[PDB]
């Protein structure tokens, strides 16, 4: 499945904290500093 | 090179997320690891924006310079202190300053012409309606904000350093900024008008010659905007 | 509620004086850990279908329960959607919302809607969410739309190729699937640049 | 805060009062635990050179690169 | 002191029945196992076979070290942890630093776990302050992910698809997996509700 | 490439790579490096159990400034941007430092060595690890409060006679959410029944009437 | 354990592995206690509290097709299965090989 | 006497008599509806009549007030404070902390003191500042 | 000092040399070339032990304990701000004007 | 082990008699684990005061030594390298670094803590019977509140008093 994804999940929380009415948790910061490792381009 | 050019780019409306996707293709897509120059070239470009996020972003990739083994030096303090005087927070600014003193790098004249610049675009950004609800003249934080960067210019001529020609473009702009925000705000009082006047005056007469100094394109944009907002369109 | 953590005061209590009374079911354990304290939004509740199922324990039991669909969701532009089963009512309601609220998501209100025709199916259910400066849906795809923030937007939704063409799901479904896979114009311009 | 490292000093030293002199925390540890006197909570420093090697790699993950250009 | 309270009354209860119950030990199970140590073990040893000189084992173990903050800080759930763990075990630049430090020799995953617990127990990340060095001494002396030799727990969800495939004899060759319902007769209890698992037997 | 830094890079690499080449004097660089780290380390390092309820009260601190945007943004309606996160991370920041400055004096009263300082620093170090708030911040809160309702001779007072106690930059949104908690009943019972006997035994049965006069 | 006029091995499988057993252990109110309570690492993997299935979850599906579509993959780690690999008790012991002694 | 100050139900004749006051004030504060009477000239006059009836009250002082007509530092210092120093502005406020200057009239006369959820004849407002030690 | 610094607001903009000429212009604050305040702990460190250097025990800056703390470090430093306002009229009339 | 124990203590009170007084360890000498008596110091008089001392015996004395004078001497690492191999942690090449982890383990396996929390373990793993929890009821009714509360001030003293006997 690829539904669930960490950049998936990523864009989810993202999407979520653009609307101004949600709060990020410190990990959607610290992620978008340190992304996630990825398997493909390699 | 690249995201120098990016950097300062005006051809295009689009080079800030231009440069954004780059970065992004060149660390995720072509699996390059981003050194000093990329994150220097990176947060010169972030800096100039005064968007919120976009200051984030400077600050998010300072920190991760700073957690990956790449220690700060003169160019990160003067691209953090770009940030935060784009947005008129001298705060921030005079934190850099005491952080970079603190970690014992020393402070060039382009940081000190950036906190004076800082403090421009922090009369800039007074509430002037809300002193305008409290019946407060914003004058004595113009004063303030005045008396400050002329103490920046006697600090400058004590330690013996060469006078630049950013700094002092930079005093311009500042006596040049309060001349019309004190048009715009205030009016009525036509002597405080004159004593900015005559201070910029001052400065475009005889400050430019007293240190050897050439006028540049800023120079000549600063006083042709003061003399535009008189309505002098003859000597403008 | 907007405070999990903080001060814990002992000559006072956690409740405050000006606090909106809860109703007869919501209790503060509905919103899970990862979103508890985070919402800055009022929610409202839509209910898509109730319905009776027989639930096989063991070949000598058989109990029926409840099964419930709804979907909760904000004006300014946070919604989800879930469905539980449980042997009443209210208890089915309360696990469908939490079930709800575990699967929420979000869009860009901006433009209030979408700027490009996104024609997306799941398995059966082929639902177009276009673009209007009005809202042209049915009233069951006008409430979700309405519980997203979506004013100006077009769904329709196609249920011919189900095998159960009459499943109150499918459509609810089919709506957050297409709003959960349409782009955002500042995302798109950023994936440009 | 915009303090001075001088100003700093006087300020710690106005904090901590005559111990911001004496020994450190990790001293006073080890003087609790050659007395005897060490509560079950505080982790003992037992062994230097494997502490070391601990707070070394702890520290080199944080080592910045030569990155001067002869 | 929530586990020594269910200690006192375990303690309380089995001295008022006279007999040792299953609920009263179902419960003390329950409260002595709700502690996350073991997620923030799993990232902390994932970090220790890393290499403190290399930048892409500083960004994954920056990754890591982030998201066992995370996990500690209850902000984010087991589930998407664990998905956001195995994409970072299953890459191919951590299975290559984790074959580089078996190749050495004198590998320094030692002194990883060592500076892992000592930071697990300054940070807070565990439920007494003395607990990650008994929990190191359990994951050195027993079969654990420590003692594997790529620092993760040796299940096949934690393994890539491309070595999964020519090792193991699964269902069919040239996700959640199920006994399809053509078996009418599997076992006493098993049917097609019953989900099985490629490289471990959990009943 | 090979390059200044690149180069840079790889003998960085192979030099932790394994146990061997960055012992103790073995590099000058990074002995000097963990020379500099564990001489800040000496300075500004504390007890463990300070650092434990230092961790506690930080916790609860962070907790309470991020409530006081939560309140502010659910009064004001207004949107979450980033600089309100950029003002909520920086008073979460200035307010650990203070509480830094804080706890040296109690990290200093639990080193001192006298027996009524190292017991009053384990007693604010118990009421930090049970979760017990403060009193300060609560005298910090009340004295808020009526300098924001005081007069401007009063207000004069207030602000000249705290001007060099370094107090902690309060939000009015604090002061707000620990003004608006209602009280605690059976602590007042319990405070009426402590400090007065009978007869606050007698004060509680006359108000428990009231309040049952008030349900009829 | 009590055996009440049944064979104990078949009475403690149907205890264990029965569907009205995992349905207490998620908590349904069944007629009176299908599963054991009190069981530490001999519990089975299938039914630990930090498994990635959960039967509540699973009885508002209809099929197995749904079940395969909408549920969450399993959590793969857990605390009892850190027991279960300190112990060995991942994969059964290899019986005595009948393939080719006799069928007697 | 002394030992009727502390707490532990001693002294009953006189701390029912004080929890009984600001009872009874409070009640006449939220309650009572003709106390809510703008002043005319009767009140006027005959308050600064009771004004002056207060002030014309002189306390009846003790035997004290009578008179007639190598040092140790303790010692020393006690009779040069005297000497030195008639009129001391730090003392006096410290008598403010011990009399705690309107402490019954000052729970009403503060701005915004008392929530409107405590605006109840069963609520106990009143005793918030209740410490037993 | 920190008071003084907070309400200068020419304070960033003044090197460590310059605030260390302005304040005490002594030995005190010399070093003898990079500046920060763990230089200044390590030098008044073995200043402190030699004994060249008095430092009283215990935190004279006290504040977020105890609600009544700026009393408490007011009556810390009467001694040291009273002498420090008469040691130097103490050295006007004792040169013999 | 007995010899080489007493011989051990008699060099470090002999050490203490010449040298008068106070011995103080700063964090950095404490970072290279040097004692205030060097190996060539210990070995010198080793050889002097016994003369008929073979050459492994000789060095196996100034290893007891250098950890006598530190702490008491634990018999935990030699425990601890049966249990534990060098090859399986891997550290084949690294004897010093082995030996180092070796007795920082060792010395961390006897504190108050480390026996409370393998008690606490054992406990969890179902390993007691009937009249281990009797024995628990009894050391638990022993302690008053007062006393209870003192002890939960370390986050052990209470654990340990009712799983003393466990």
């Amino acid at each position: 499945n690829e539904k669930y994804e960490p950049w998936e999940h990523m864009k989810r929380m993202g999407r979520l904290v653009g609307t101004g009415f949600y709060i990020p948790p410190e990990w959607y910061n610290h992620f978008r500093m340190f992304p996630p490792i990825n398997h493909n381009f390699q | 090179l690249q995201l120098k050019a990016l950097a300062k780019d005006n051809s295009q409306l689009n080079s800030l997320p231009e440069a954004i996707q780059l970065f992004d293709q060149m660390e995720n897509v072509y699996g390059f690891i981003a050194s000093r120059p990329h994150y220097d070239a990176m947060m010169f470009h972030l800096s100039q924006s005064p968007r919120p996020e976009m200051r984030l972003r400077c600050e998010e990739l300072a920190h991760k310079m700073e957690l990956m083994g790449i220690v700060w030096n003169a160019n990160t303090y003067l691209n953090l202190i770009r940030s935060a005087q784009v947005v008129g927070d001298v705060a921030a600014v005079e934190k850099y300053l005491s952080r970079m003193r603190e970690e014992g790098i020393p402070a060039s004249i382009g940081h000190l012409t950036w906190a004076v610049q800082a403090h421009v675009q922090s009369m800039i950004r007074i509430d002037y309606d809300a002193l305008k609800e409290k019946d407060e003249s914003p004058l004595p934080t113009w004063l303030e904000h005045l008396e400050t960067c002329f103490g920046i210019y006697e600090l400058v001529v004590r330690r013996g350093w060469v006078m630049q020609l950013p700094f002092v473009n930079a005093l311009l702009r500042l006596t040049c900024q309060a001349t019309i925000l004190s048009m715009e705000r205030t009016p009525d009082e036509a002597e405080t008008i004159g004593r900015f006047e005559e201070q910029a005056n001052k400065i475009w007469n005889h400050t430019f010659d007293e240190w050897q100094l050439q006028k540049d394109v800023y120079s000549y944009e600063c006083y042709i905007a003061l003399l535009a907002h008189q309505q002098r369109i003859d000597e403008a | 509620d907007l405070y999990p953590e903080g001060f814990q005061w002992k000559h006072k209590l956690n409740t405050e004086y000006n606090q909106w009374r809860s109703n007869t079911w919501l209790t503060p354990d509905l919103i899970p850990k990862e979103h508890r304290g985070r919402f800055l939004c009022n929610f409202q509740l839509n209910i898509v279908a109730y319905d009776m199922r027989v639930v096989k324990f063991s070949p000598k039991d058989h109990r029926q329960w409840i099964y419930c669909v709804l979907y909760v969701g904000s004006g300014k532009g946070i919604a989800g959607w879930g469905r539980a089963v449980a042997p009443s009512t209210q208890e089915a309601k309360k696990e469908a919302i939490r079930e709800a609220f575990s699967n929420i998501i979000a869009v860009d209100l901006e433009q209030e809607g979408p700027m490009y025709p996104v024609r997306v199916n799941a398995d059966g259910v082929r639902v177009l969410l276009y673009p209007a400066r009005r809202i042209v849906a049915n009233f069951r795809v006008a409430d979700i739309l309405c519980a997203f923030g979506f004013q100006h937007a077009g769904c329709r939704i196609n249920l011919k190729a189900t095998n159960n063409p009459k499943s109150p799901t499918h459509t609810v479904e089919g709506v957050f699937e297409a709003v959960k896979a349409l782009r955002s114009v500042s995302e798109i311009a950023a994936s440009r640049g | 805060k915009a303090l001075s490292p001088y100003a700093q000093a006087l300020r710690h030293v106005a904090l901590r009062g005559a111990t911001a002199f004496g020994p450190g925390a990790k001293e006073m540890e080890l003087d609790m635990l050659r007395k005897g006197t060490l509560p079950a909570d505080y982790r003992p420093p037992v062994q230097g050179r494997w502490d070391d090697t601990i707070e070394r790699w702890a520290y080199a993950w944080q080592f910045p690169a030569e990155e001067e250009q002869d | 002191d929530t586990e020594f309270q269910a200690l006192v009354e375990f303690i309380e209860g089995a001295s008022y029945d006279q007999l040792i119950s299953g609920r009263r030990f179902k419960k003390v199970y329950d409260v002595l196992s709700e502690n996350d140590d073991m997620f923030i073990w799993l990232c902390h040893t994932a970090m220790s076979v890393l290499n403190p000189g290399d930048m892409r084992s500083r960004l994954i173990y920056n990754h890591l070290r982030i998201l066992a903050e995370s996990v500690a800080s209850g902000e984010m759930t087991q589930r998407t942890a664990f998905r956001f763990f195995e994409s970072a075990v299953r890459s191919p630049a951590y299975r290559e630093i984790a074959k580089r430090q078996l190749e050495g020799g004198a590998a320094t995953r030692l002194a990883g776990i060592s500076a892992a617990a000592d930071v697990m127990r300054r940070m807070g990340l565990t439920r007494r302050p003395m607990s990650s060095y008994f929990e190191l001494y359990q994951r050195i002396v027993e079969r654990s992910e420590a003692m594997t030799p790529w620092g993760f727990p040796p299940l096949f969800q934690f393994e890539e698809r491309l070595s999964l495939e020519p090792r193991l004899k699964f269902f069919s060759r040239a996700r959640i997996f199920w006994i399809p319902p053509t078996w009418n007769r599997a076992g006493r209890f098993l049917g097609p509700h019953v989900t099985l698992y490629p490289g471990m037997t959990p009943d | 490439l090979s390059s200044g830094i690149n180069l840079g890079r790889l003998r960085l690499a192979e030099q932790f790579s394994s146990m061997n080449g960055w012992q103790s004097k073995e590099d000058p660089a990074f002995d000097a490096y963990v020379k500099e780290r564990r001489r800040k380390e000496n300075y500004e390092a504390f007890d463990q159990r300070v650092e434990r309820g230092y961790a506690a009260a930080a916790k609860l601190h962070k907790a309470e400034i991020q409530n006081a945007v939560k309140r502010r943004l659910k009064s004001s309606g207004a949107k979450f941007t980033a600089e309100t996160l950029r003002e909520m991370s920086s008073a979460v920041t200035e307010r650990l430092a203070w509480l830094r400055d804080v706890w040296a004096q109690i990290d200093a009263d639990y080193r001192s060595g006298d027996s009524a300082r190292q017991e009053t620093a384990a007693q604010e170090i118990s009421a930090a690890l049970r979760g017990e708030p403060n009193d300060y911040m609560r005298w910090v809160y009340e004295t808020k409060r009526e300098l924001r309702f005081a007069g401007p001779v009063g207000r004069r007072a207030i602000q000249e006679e705290l001007q060099a106690a370094e107090l902690p930059e309060v939000l009015d949104e604090e002061v707000n959410r620990y003004h608006d908690l209602k009280l605690n009943m059976m602590e007042i019972e319990r405070e009426v029944k402590a400090k007065y006997g009978v007869a606050g035994q007698q004060h509680w049965a006359e108000l428990q009437a009231a309040k049952d006069e008030e349900y009829i | 354990i009590n055996s009440g006029d049944q064979s104990p091995y078949r009475y403690v499988e149907e205890r264990l592995y029965s569907k009205p057993s995992r349905l207490d252990r998620e908590g349904v109110k069944v007629n009176k206690t299908y599963a054991l309570q009190g069981l530490g690492d001999l519990e089975p993997l299938r039914y630990g509290a930090n498994f990635g299935i959960s039967e509540k979850d699973a009885l508002k599906y209809e099929t197995v097709a749904e079940k395969a579509k909408y549920m969450e993959p399993p959590i793969p780690y857990s605390s009892l299965a850190a027991r279960k690999l300190a112990a060995g008790a991942l994969w059964p012991a290899a019986p005595d090989p009948e393939g080719m002694i006799s069928k007697e | 006497c002394f030992s009727s100050w502390n707490d532990g139900s001693e002294g009953y004749e006189w701390k029912s008599r004080a929890l009984s006051e600001k009872r009874s004030l409070a009640l006449e504060f939220l309650g009572n509806v003709n106390k809510r009477v703008s002043i005319h000239d009767a009140i006027r006059l005959k308050a600064d009549i009771n004004k002056k009836a207060i002030s014309n009250v002189s306390c009846p002082s003790f035997f004290s007030g009578i008179e007639g007509a190598h040092l140790s530092p303790s010692d020393a210092s006690l009779l040069k404070e005297e000497f030195l120093c008639d009129y001391d502005p730090s003392d006096t406020k410290r008598m403010a902390k011990w009399v705690n200057l309107r402490s019954e009239t000052s729970d009403y006369q503060s701005y915004g003191a008392i929530p409107e959820g405590e605006r109840s004849l069963w609520s106990a407002w009143y005793l918030r500042n209740i410490k037993a030690g | 000092v920190w008071q003084g610094e907070a309400n200068d607001k020419l304070s960033p903009y003044k090197s460590d040399e310059e605030i260390a000429l302005e304040n005490d212009n002594t030995f005190f604050s010399s070093l003898s070339t990079r500046r920060s305040k763990f230089d200044y702990l390590e030098k008044w460190r073995d200043m402190y032990r030699h004994g060249t250097l008095e430092v009283p025990e215990g935190p004279t800056l006290n504040f977020g304990r105890t609600p009544d703390d700026h009393k408490e470090t007011m009556a810390a430093l009467v001694r040291g701000w009273y002498q420090r306002n008469r040691k130097e009229p103490a050295s006007e009339e004792e040169l013999k004007r | 082990e007995l010899r080489l124990d007493l011989t051990a203590q008699s060099l470090k009170e002999a050490w203490m008699r010449v040298s008068g007084g106070v011995y103080f360890q700063s964090v950095d000498e404490y970072y290279a684990s040097v004692d205030g008596l060097d190996a060539e110091q210990i070995g010198e008089v080793l050889a002097a005061l016994f003369p008929e001392l073979n050459c492994y015996e000789a060095q196996a004395l100034v290893q007891r030594t250098l950890e006598c004078i530190s702490r008491p001497v634990s018999a935990a690492s030699r425990q601890l390298s049966r249990t534990i191999t060098a090859e399986a942690v891997g550290l084949d090449n690294a004897p010093g670094h082995y030996t180092n982890f070796l007795e920082w383990m060792g010395r961390l396996t006897e504190t108050r803590a480390f026996k409370t929390e393998h008690a606490l373990f054992e406990f969890s793993r179902r390993k007691f019977n009937r009249d281990d929890v009797r024995v628990m009821f009894e050391n638990y009714r022993l302690m008053s509140k007062a006393t209870l509360l003192a002890d939960s001030a370390d986050s052990y003293s209470h654990f340990y008093t009712v799983l003393k006997d466990f």
